[PDB]
């Protein structure tokens, strides 16, 4: 919230029309449409079926950030017991598959710990959070210089 | 009948009747005195 | 200017959460109730329900009304 | 000896139990000590197993509850017909269906909400409906609000009759157990009776009302001047002038000169080009033949006479070298477990609804339906969701059957036992194929996004680069297009204009259907579908196969169907219950159906829907952009979501603004669901303690002690708001877009 | 280019392989 | 005096993918025994149905918890008594349950307390008082 | 050195990029500033910082780096 | 004026907004016959729009550059209708609800099974307490002064 606010107040300042912020910011559709949607058009065209440009990295990192964030949701929503039972069927399958039978693990495969998954999920969530917004922030501001 | 009056007093039933009455009151105040921003 | 402001407000946020996380760790590993008996730190634990429930109240007030006001405008 | 067996006055009708919350449950009936009581009351309301262990008394409850549901549906249909009669532009819509937008709801003027009454044509102001009722009523030959009023009264009567029957068959004449178990009689009566006499009697309406009235509508005569439907029954010559087969009456039917009826019973195929829907003469001939098949099929099973099979005989006779005893014992299982029945029926009813989605878009069965892009996008999406929910329900009651009803000592079955004896081989195989699918479907997109970002569009999986042509689907398409002249000689044209070939059908300058091309992009999105469906089955099937036990939890079945876990030990056992697998499978069902409907929306707007020129220059809604855009995730972000979200986010200030608000509202509910899914009740119970203290300080604590939601409820609340917000967002996104550009 | 063509494959292919192989043997040792 | 362990017959079972794995060859495994009055179907803790034989019954299992789960089911449903053991890869056997010939639910003399703290739980010291000692508050 | 002579008309360069996955259109698009190859532009503000406090020449920067390397050691 | 605003009754952008709004509705109005039900309805919205804009102008509301009313909640006596006054009304009603709510929990707290009157409202009892709310400031202040309001 604070950085959205800082950025949208400044990008409309730099562009020479603070009134875009003064009017569209009093309701939330304004933020979604006139801040996020309006300012995404150069970023998501950093590459398209017609070529690419220097905004290509940020377009790719922008989606990368969405992907890491969403992967975090897996560790946050599905919890351990589901995955421990699944891994067991893979332990079985591995010890019953010829040729692969020859190879053996030195560390028994186990689902992550309860706490571990909260952390791994949090880290994915935070990492994608930051990479998504930084890609947007930099591309939207540098694609026009405010 | 007394069993029915007990049921009509159960939390959900008493809530819809209460909030229905409330909604009707607020709707009619807004039909009679619409667009009130001050007071 | 956009990257610099955003970079420090996120750094600051993480740093603030660590400040409370190590307050918690202090309370478990290091806090000696008897050598702090009746002092300002012990008295915080004595009235934790007062502290927590007023933060709860302040958060409820700000959420209902801020969201209520934006939703009205929408 | 199949006979009517009923008990007289089993349960006394009394308000006594209405006054006693939780009477059905012995634990709940004692009253609340805590707020957790409030929720278990509702979670257990329809769990008739936990109320009583008597199978007869359970069956009586589900029987009358079914009447309750039928009552609700009739009341629902009563309102649909009533609004068409009283608050609609259906009469005006009949004169100009290409332009007038169906509307059957009008909002009262309060707090500025009149703006939702939109300028929909016909001198009417209301909300544009997408249920498609107008196309139904027209195809039924309904011509006035008077006819809808009478249908609404009949629906209301049937609603009362169904409610009366539910009270009657529970409190007055409740069927005995063996009456419900007569599955042979039921199957016969549903095939021949419900399916057969339903399709036959509906065929009669199509012949004597729907065919003639639609011929006048399509000829152009005003609906107020079309002869009333009963005049085609009172006076045959009216019919005979449209179809001279009626001149000879019922004589050519019994003389096997059925070819004489070839003017109102046809096998044309394709679409009526002046209406955009399937030929009403092909449809009437469909219900005719279909009615015959069910009337004879309802004679397969043995009852009070000699002919027919016992269903047990057919089961006990199928068994192989790999399976042993085979289907023996299944007749006892499916006549004693309601959940086993419900699992199969949910599986098939769900699957069938997904088929209805496909068939109704590629073979539009209603006049002027195919060109109401808003109704058709709604119908396909609506039935996908309904289908996907019912399927996930099959896994739950399959899982519920394994915990509660499975008993190898009394009701053994070697097929079920054989699967339980190698569930590790099944689940590990489904695990690997899911990993293969995911890499070789979604990973190709990631390849494309990375290639396209690096300035290397020659290395993408594209129609203009490394091509992945769906040869087999392309082959099936080209086959069906050549069926009418070859493998289906009686068929004039193909069953669908989608069949890669033919031409095009337009109604009112709007494209109805053309051949749908299937290229590289269609290859990718089809392997996403196979991937997402596989993972959904992996989670759900794993949940049923280890519902009783696993190497981790040897006595899991004793923990019940629905339980949070068995504690932090064994490294952690959260979400081992079969119920938790259904919780996880809903998210994946949601995922799978979301990209299915996205696949549908983008394809139709890009390669099918659009406006045709005076000379035939078709302009599609998004102009064929699907081929080069839908092969990267950035293409779906930019060219689909970002571009098509325009309508909903600029809907404020117009009659579509309610979609604007729902778009934001559903985002909110979806984000709100994450609070429940990401946290845990220990945090919340401690929080509540500080809050309870504050209430105690002022003498305002409730005697019903506030508790955090149970672990399972947290999950249920989470997934419920996740699905509601998620789906509602797409709902508001779809309707705003398609009503604004369709 | 005369140095990036040397250090980029060294720090991005060789060093991680040598590091991943080193750590694999320390963590697996007994 | 703990029971013995011969080579009694095992129940009638077609085999499943739920049984012993490499751990049994290299670490340990478990065997439960019991006497049934008649042949009857029961559920294997590893999935599926098997038929126990009347009289002696031996069953190899991968985990202790699988043994106790089956045995708990033998007392409740079948009312039969059971024992089980831990078997090592050297052939060494170890009797496990019921330990002193008596199921642990019922008091039995000769058992010595393990892990009993003679105070209420809320009297554990604060972590700071056992810091840099190797003990937790619940160890004193 | 070009930035300090025209600080409002030169995108400051962070470092060179050398990525063998690039196609030719990516090599062109990222060639910016006065550089002879693909580069990243710096959003850290170090050019303005170093310029304001006195740094002017690439040498100034080199001996600063060496001194900090000594401090690291 | 306050905060660089100007009275909505003098504001040109306020007047423009009313004009653009009526023109919007008139574009729809011209679709329908003048006796028709939609024409009457759109006209009803138009008159209500006109009543609203004149009403905000006559109540003294300040407008910003956007042409929209902006509320002054600082305490300034020309704007008590924008916060102080509806706020006193809110607190009066909110306290009434809470005081009545506490009266009921106290009334049933010594009953046999108290949670029974929490899931099944004793409506007769409630009709007797509902008007205790009218005087909650005096009743709550009185329970305070004599140790009855808070527990120790
Ligand atoms: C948009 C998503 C969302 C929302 C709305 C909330 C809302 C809230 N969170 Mg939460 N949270 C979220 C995401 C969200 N969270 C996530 C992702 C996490 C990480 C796990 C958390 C973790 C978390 C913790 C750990 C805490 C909160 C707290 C709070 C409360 C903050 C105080 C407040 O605003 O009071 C106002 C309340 C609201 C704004 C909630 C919505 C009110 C609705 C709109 C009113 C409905 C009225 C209407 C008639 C309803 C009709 C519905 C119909 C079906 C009957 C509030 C209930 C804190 C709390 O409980 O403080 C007291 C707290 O301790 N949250
Ligand atoms: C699925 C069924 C369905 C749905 C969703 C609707 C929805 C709607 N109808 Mg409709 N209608 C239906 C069926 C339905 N109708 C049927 C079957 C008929 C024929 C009998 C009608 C006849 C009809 C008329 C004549 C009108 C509507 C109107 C409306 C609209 C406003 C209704 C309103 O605010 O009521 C007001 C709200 C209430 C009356 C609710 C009162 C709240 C109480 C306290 C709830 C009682 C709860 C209690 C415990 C249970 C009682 C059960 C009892 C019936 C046995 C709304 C869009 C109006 C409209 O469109 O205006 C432009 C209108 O005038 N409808
Ligand atoms: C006035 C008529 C009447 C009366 C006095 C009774 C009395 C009784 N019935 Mg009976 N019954 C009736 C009509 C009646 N029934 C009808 C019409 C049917 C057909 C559905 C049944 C079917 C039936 C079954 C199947 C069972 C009973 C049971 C009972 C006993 C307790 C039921 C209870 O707690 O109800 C209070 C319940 C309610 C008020 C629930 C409301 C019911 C409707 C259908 C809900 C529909 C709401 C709808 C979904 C909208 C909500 C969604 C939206 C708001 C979000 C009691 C002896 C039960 C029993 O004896 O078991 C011990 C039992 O199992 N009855
Ligand atoms: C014909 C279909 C059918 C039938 C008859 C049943 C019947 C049953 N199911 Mg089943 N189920 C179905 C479909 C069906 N299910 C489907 C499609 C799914 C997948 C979602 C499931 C998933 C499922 C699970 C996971 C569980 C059951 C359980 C049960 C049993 C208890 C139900 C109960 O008391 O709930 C009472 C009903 C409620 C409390 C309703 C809750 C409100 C819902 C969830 C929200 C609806 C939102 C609404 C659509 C939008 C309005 C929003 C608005 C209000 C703002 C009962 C035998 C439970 C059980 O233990 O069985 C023994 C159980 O745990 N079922
Ligand atoms: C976008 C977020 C996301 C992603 C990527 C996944 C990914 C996966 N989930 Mg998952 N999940 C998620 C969200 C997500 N989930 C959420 C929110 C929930 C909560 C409901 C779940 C709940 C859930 C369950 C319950 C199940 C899964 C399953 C799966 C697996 C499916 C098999 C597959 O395709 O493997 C292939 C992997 C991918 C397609 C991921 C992308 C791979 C990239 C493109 C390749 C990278 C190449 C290389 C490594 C480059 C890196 C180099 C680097 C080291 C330097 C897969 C690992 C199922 C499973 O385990 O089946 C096997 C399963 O049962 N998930
Ligand atoms: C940020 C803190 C703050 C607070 C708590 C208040 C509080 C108040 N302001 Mg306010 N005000 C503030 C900032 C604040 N103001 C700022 C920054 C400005 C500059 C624009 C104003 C300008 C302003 C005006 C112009 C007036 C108020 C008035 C009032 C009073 C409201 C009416 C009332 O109850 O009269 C009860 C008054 C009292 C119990 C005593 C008030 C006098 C003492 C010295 C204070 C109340 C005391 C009004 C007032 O005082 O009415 C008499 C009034 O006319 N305020
Ligand atoms: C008698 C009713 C009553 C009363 C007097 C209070 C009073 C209070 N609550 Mg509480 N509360 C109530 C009901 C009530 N609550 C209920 C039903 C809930 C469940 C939703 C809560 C949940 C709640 C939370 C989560 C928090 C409080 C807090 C507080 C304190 C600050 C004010 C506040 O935040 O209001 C907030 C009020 C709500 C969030 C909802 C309550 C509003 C309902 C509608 C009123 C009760 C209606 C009741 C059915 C009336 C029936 C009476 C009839 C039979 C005659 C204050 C002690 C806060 C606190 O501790 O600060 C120190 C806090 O954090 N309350
Ligand atoms: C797939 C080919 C196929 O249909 O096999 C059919 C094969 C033959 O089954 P039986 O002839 O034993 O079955 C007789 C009856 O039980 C079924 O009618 O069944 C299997 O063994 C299932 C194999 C699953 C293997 C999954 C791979
Ligand atoms: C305006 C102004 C002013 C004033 C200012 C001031 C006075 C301020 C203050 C400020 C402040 C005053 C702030 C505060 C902050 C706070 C914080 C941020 C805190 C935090 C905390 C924490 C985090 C804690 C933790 C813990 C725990 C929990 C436990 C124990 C330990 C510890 C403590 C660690 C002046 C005069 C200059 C002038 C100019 C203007
Ligand atoms: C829409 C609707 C409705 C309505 C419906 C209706 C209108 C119906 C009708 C129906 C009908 C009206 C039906 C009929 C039926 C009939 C039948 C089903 C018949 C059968 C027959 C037969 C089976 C035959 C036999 C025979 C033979 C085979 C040979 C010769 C002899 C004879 C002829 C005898 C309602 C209101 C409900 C609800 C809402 C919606
Ligand atoms: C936020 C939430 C909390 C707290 C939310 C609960 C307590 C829901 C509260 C529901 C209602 C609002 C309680 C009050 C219900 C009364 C009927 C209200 C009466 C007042 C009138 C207006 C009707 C937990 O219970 C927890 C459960 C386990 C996983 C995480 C979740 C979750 O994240
Ligand atoms: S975290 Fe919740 S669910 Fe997972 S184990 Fe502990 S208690 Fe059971």
């Amino acid at each position: 919230w604070v950085t959205f606010y800082w950025h949208w107040k400044h990008i409309t300042l730099w562009q020479g029309n603070v009134s875009q912020f003064n009017e569209s910011s009093t309701y939330l559709m304004g933020w979604l449409r006139d801040y996020l949607w309006l300012n995404s058009s150069q970023l998501i065209n950093g590459y398209n079926p017609f070529g690419m440009n220097s905004l290509s990295v940020w377009a790719w990192m922008f989606l990368f950030g969405h992907l890491v964030w969403a992967t975090g949701f897996m560790f946050l929503i599905s919890w351990r017991g589901y995955w421990q039972e699944l891994i067991e069927t893979l332990a079985w399958a591995h010890e019953r598959t010829p040729l692969a039978n020859l190879i053996r693990w030195r560390d028994k495969p186990v689902a992550l710990s309860i706490v571990q998954a909260r952390l791994v999920g949090l880290v994915h969530f935070s990492v994608g959070y930051i990479f998504t917004y930084a890609a947007f922030l930099i591309a939207s501001t540098s694609g026009k210089f405010g | 009948m007394r069993d029915l009056k007990t049921y009509l007093s159960v939390a959900p039933v008493a809530s819809t009747l209460w909030f229905a009455a409330l909604a009707g009151l607020l709707i009619e105040i807004n039909r009679f005195f619409p667009d009130a921003l001050t007071f | 200017q956009a990257a610099l402001y955003t970079h420090h407000q996120y750094i600051a946020g993480f740093i603030m959460t660590g400040a409370f996380a190590h307050g918690a760790i202090f309370f478990i590993r290091d806090y000696n109730p008897e050598q702090n008996a009746d002092n300002v730190l012990a008295r915080m634990l004595e009235h934790k329900e007062a502290i927590i429930s007023h933060l709860s109240w302040a958060s409820l007030f700000l959420g209902f009304h801020t969201l209520g006001l934006y939703v009205h405008n929408d | 000896e199949v006979k009517i067996l009923v008990d007289r006055d089993p349960i006394k009708t009394s308000f006594e139990q209405w006054a006693k919350p939780g009477h059905f449950s012995r634990t709940i009936a004692k009253g609340p000590d805590t707020t957790t009581w409030i929720w278990n009351l509702h979670a257990d309301a329809h769990d008739f197993d936990s109320h009583t262990s008597d199978l007869e008394e359970i069956s009586r409850k589900v029987f009358s509850a079914h009447f309750g549901q039928l009552s609700i549906i009739f009341l629902w249909l009563s309102g649909m017909y009533f609004h068409g009669a009283r608050f609609s532009n259906y009469e005006a819509w009949l004169n100009d269906p290409t332009h007038i937008r169906p509307s059957a709801q009008v909002v009262w003027p309060i707090v500025g909400q009149e703006i939702l009454n939109g300028d929909v044509g016909g001198g009417f102001r209301g909300i544009q409906i997408t249920s498609g009722f107008f196309q139904i009523w027209r195809a039924s030959g309904i011509t006035s609000e008077l006819q809808l009023y009478c249908t609404a009264i009949g629906a209301l009567v049937f609603a009362a009759l169904m409610l009366f029957a539910g009270w009657f068959h529970y409190h007055k004449a409740a069927p005995k157990l063996v009456w419900f178990q007569d599955v042979e009689s039921m199957l016969n009566h549903h095939l021949a009776g419900l399916l057969g006499l339903g399709s036959l009697s509906w065929a009669g309406h199509q012949i004597h009302v729907s065919l003639p009235i639609n011929q006048f509508l399509n000829a152009g005569v005003d609906p107020k001047e079309i002869p009333l439907p009963h005049e085609f029954i009172l006076n045959r010559d009216l019919l005979a002038q449209l179809y001279p087969s009626f001149a000879e009456g019922a004589t050519p039917f019994f003389t096997l000169n059925w070819s004489k009826y070839a003017d109102f019973l046809t096998f044309r195929g394709g679409l009526d080009p002046l209406t955009g829907g399937l030929w009403l003469t092909d449809i009437a001939h469909h219900h005719l033949a279909i009615a015959i098949l069910f009337l004879i099929a309802g004679h397969m099973y043995r009852t009070n006479w000699g002919i027919g099979h016992g269903i047990k005989d057919i089961l006990e006779a199928h068994k192989g070298p790999f399976t042993g005893q085979g289907h023996k014992g299944l007749y006892e299982i499916l006549t004693t477990s309601w959940h086993a029945q419900l699992s199969i029926n949910l599986a098939m009813l769900g699957s069938l609804t997904i088929i209805v989605a496909h068939h109704m878009y590629a073979m539009p069965p209603y006049p002027y339906l195919a060109t109401d892009y808003g109704t058709q996008l709604s119908l396909f999406t609506h039935h996908m969701w309904i289908g996907g929910f019912l399927i996930v329900g099959a896994a739950a009651h399959a899982a519920i059957f394994m915990v509660r009803d499975y008993d190898p000592t009394t009701r053994y079955n070697d097929l079920l036992d054989r699967v339980l004896r190698h569930r590790d081989a099944i689940i590990s195989h489904l695990n690997w194929v899911c990993i293969f699918l995911g890499f070789h479907s979604f990973g190709l997109y990631i390849h494309n996004d990375t290639m396209s970002a690096l300035g290397r569009p020659q290395d993408m999986f594209s129609d203009t680069a490394i091509q992945l042509q769906p040869v087999f689907a392309q082959w099936i398409q080209n086959t069906h297009a050549l069926a009418p002249g070859t493998t289906a000689p009686g068929a004039t044209t193909s069953t669908s204009l989608t069949w890669g070939g033919g031409d095009l059908v337009s109604v009112g300058g709007k494209v109805a259907l053309l051949p749908i091309p299937l290229g590289t992009a269609d290859f990718l999105v089809h392997h996403i579908h196979a991937f997402t469906i596989h993972v959904t089955v992996l989670i759900l099937l794993k949940g049923v196969l280890f519902a009783r036990s696993s190497r981790l939890i040897p006595d899991k079945a004793n923990l019940g169907f629905r339980f949070p876990c068995d504690g932090p030990g064994r490294g952690g056992t959260c979400q081992v219950s079969a119920w938790d697998h259904v919780f996880l499978g809903l998210f994946w069902m949601y995922n799978a159906i979301s990209v299915v409907i996205f696949h549908f929306s983008w394809k139709m707007q890009s390669d099918v829907w659009g406006s045709i020129n005076d000379q035939g220059v078709v302009t599609h809604i998004t102009g064929g952009n699907f081929a080069q855009s839908s092969i990267t995730i950035n293409g779906w972000l930019r060219d689909f979501l970002w571009a098509q979200a325009s309508q909903v986010i600029q809907s404020y200030g117009s009659s579509l603004s309610a979609y604007g608000l729902f778009f934001l509202g559903a985002h909110f509910v979806w984000a709100f669901s994450l609070m429940f899914l990401f946290s845990g009740r220990g945090y919340w119970q401690e929080l509540i303690e500080s809050i309870v203290w504050a209430h105690n300080k002022l003498k305002v604590a409730p005697a019903t002690q506030p508790r955090a939601l149970s672990i399972v409820q947290g999950r249920a609340v989470g997934v419920t708001h996740y699905l509601l917000g998620g789906i509602a967002t797409t709902w508001a996104f779809f309707l705003a877009r398609i009503i604004a550009v369709g | 280019i005369n140095l990036p063509s040397l250090f980029v494959p060294l720090v991005g292919l060789l060093f991680p392989a040598v590091a991943m192989a080193s750590l694999f043997l320390h963590v697996e040792k007994r | 005096p703990p029971e013995l362990d011969p080579n009694t017959p095992s129940p009638i079972f077609g085999g499943s993918t739920g049984g012993l794995l490499r751990k049994a060859q290299v670490e340990e495994f478990y065997v439960i025994t019991w006497e049934s009055p008649k042949e009857q179907i029961f559920e294997m803790p590893t999935g599926g149905a098997a038929i126990m034989r009347e009289g002696p019954n031996l069953l190899k299992l991968a985990r202790k918890e699988q043994c106790l789960a089956l045995g708990t089911r033998l007392r409740s449903k079948y009312k039969i008594k059971y024992q089980f053991y831990r078997v090592f890869p050297s052939g060494e056997v170890q009797y496990l349950h019921p330990k002193d010939g008596v199921y642990p639910e019922k008091v039995n003399p000769g058992r010595q307390g393990v892990g009993v703290n003679f105070r209420s739980i809320g009297k554990n010291v604060s972590p700071i008082e056992v810091k840099f000692t190797g003990k937790q508050p619940y160890d004193l | 050195e070009a930035w300090v002579q025209d600080p409002l008309h030169v995108r400051p360069i962070a470092h060179a990029i050398w990525d063998p996955h690039f196609g030719q259109p990516a090599v062109e698009a990222f060639t910016r500033g006065g550089a002879l190859g693909p580069v990243n532009i710096a959003y850290s503000g170090v050019y303005q910082w170093w310029y304001t406090i006195g740094l002017r020449t690439n040498e100034d920067l080199y001996t600063g780096a060496i001194f900090l390397l000594f401090l690291s050691f | 004026d306050i905060a660089g605003l100007t009275p909505c009754k003098d504001s040109k952008q306020f007047a423009k907004r009313e004009k653009q709004s009526i023109k919007k509705l008139e574009s729809s109005l011209k679709l329908y016959a003048p006796d028709s039900a939609p024409a009457l309805a759109i006209n009803a919205t138009i008159e209500k729009t006109k009543r609203r804009f004149d009403n905000y102008g006559k109540q003294g509301l300040l407008c910003g550059a956007d042409g929209l009313p902006h509320l002054i909640v600082s305490g300034d006596q020309r704007h008590w209708g924008e916060f102080i006054t509806p706020g006193i009304l809110f607190l009066y009603i909110a306290g009434w609800i809470g005081w009545v709510g506490r009266s009921y929990l106290i009334a049933i707290r010594d009953d046999k099974k108290p949670t029974q009157k929490e899931i099944i409202i004793d409506v007769p009892l409630a009709t007797r307490l509902v008007f205790r709310g009218f005087s909650w400031p005096i009743a709550a202040y009185r329970e305070l002064l004599n140790g009855e309001l808070v527990a120790k």
